[PDB]
């Protein structure tokens, strides 16, 4: 197999989610933080 | 829920006033098909 | 200790929350997200817990890494009972997470109706935005929750 993937250090924080950008059709780099919102939550790890 | 289905934006026009689902169509629960209906004794029915 | 507090105020062991504050346990203990007893309270229902954690000195205004604190998860889970209790503690009615979002913006998304004037009761920005530059108002409107739009005119 192939496999793309962030190396480790730049998906360990919650704030790594703003440093990566996400190109639109004017050609501009935006940003996460620029369209999203994010916050802390209760979910369950195993479905039964 | 229908309410979430409803608020879905189709587009945000020029003046920035925006477009949901529920502007150009009717968000209910309904049959998969409309094609067999049952009754049971002349009354409204479903089974197996 | 400190993590015994915050695993029986997540439980709801009302017992073991005053045994545990008996040995002077950090009532502000944070989690690996920044949550302390008083959040993990706040967001599970714990009623009996959020007022004897709050007379035993807990920060009413504690924030996780988000920014976001218990009020945010009290107005946001219809925890009417809870969200007056911190309010009458003096929990930041206007506070905002890392996103720009109150209490407001939470209760008023999932339409909890009677959280949402209690928190106007004590104050809360019915202009205040988000980092999208939207209302309690504008959530109502694009939710269709008429009822709720009504009380923010």
């Amino acid at each position: 197999k192939v496999y793309v993937m962030s190396e480790a250090k730049y998906r360990m924080l919650p704030d790594d989610i703003g440093d990566w950008y996400v190109r639109a059709a004017d050609g501009q780099m935006v940003p996460f933080s620029a369209f999203s919102s994010s916050r802390w939550e209760y979910g369950s790890p195993r479905l039964e | 829920s229908t309410e979430e289905f409803g608020k879905i934006l189709l587009k945000v026009n020029q003046d920035g006033s925006r477009v949901l689902l529920r502007d150009v169509a009717k968000i209910e629960l309904g049959g998969e098909n409309y094609d067999i209906i049952a009754e049971f004794n002349g009354q409204p029915a479903s089974g197996l | 200790l400190g993590k015994k507090l915050l695993e029986a105020a997540r439980a709801g062991r009302d017992d073991e929350v005053r045994i545990l504050m008996a040995n002077g346990a950090d009532v502000n203990a944070a989690d690996v997200v920044g949550w302390t007893p008083l959040h993990l309270a706040a967001y599970w229902g714990h009623l009996e817990i959020v007022e004897v954690l709050l007379k035993n000195g807990a920060d009413v205004n504690a924030y996780d890494t988000l920014g976001s604190t218990p009020l945010h998860l009290a107005a946001h889970f219809g925890h009417l009972e809870i969200v007056e209790v911190l309010l009458k503690n003096g929990a930041d009615v206007n506070a905002k997470d890392d996103n720009g979002i109150t209490p407001l913006h939470l209760a008023a998304n999932r339409g909890h109706l009677e959280i949402v004037e209690v928190l106007l009761k004590y104050g809360a920005d019915v202009n205040a935005q988000d980092k999208f530059g939207k209302t309690a108002f504008d959530i109502s409107i694009n939710n269709g929750n008429e009822d709720l739009a009504e009380i923010l005119q």
